[PDB]
């Protein structure tokens, strides 16, 4: 969600802008990610202690 | 014109001057903020499902 990079989905984007006076450079880099199990039933998770 | 008896001088005759305009023009300044909130959402040409 960026007017850089025309808005396009990438893993992430690295972005740089300075500001005029005093002289500041911002660096930001942003993503989207999410990381889903197609079959979240293929795994299980067990607790062992108390 | 005045009529007057020729033993006589004559009749001063009186005159008008003139005016001006002068106008400013007006000043117009629209302006729109064009954030996500309007950018997302699906334009009528998308098609539904996907877009």
């Amino acid at each position: 969600l960026d007017k850089g990079a025309g808005y396009q989905a990438l893993d992430y984007f690295p972005k740089m802008w300075d500001q005029e006076d005093p002289s500041v450079e911002y660096l930001m880099s942003q993503g989207a990610p999410l990381m889903v199990p197609a079959d979240p039933n293929a795994s299980f998770l067990l607790t062992v202690m108390s | 014109a005045p009529f007057v008896a020729p033993n006589v001088q004559g009749r001063v005759i009186k005159e008008s001057g003139y005016n001006t305009k002068t106008f400013k023009p007006a000043y117009v300044k629209p302006k729109h903020v064009i954030d996500p909130n309007m950018i997302i959402p699906r334009q009528p040409g998308e098609a539904l499902g996907t877009g």
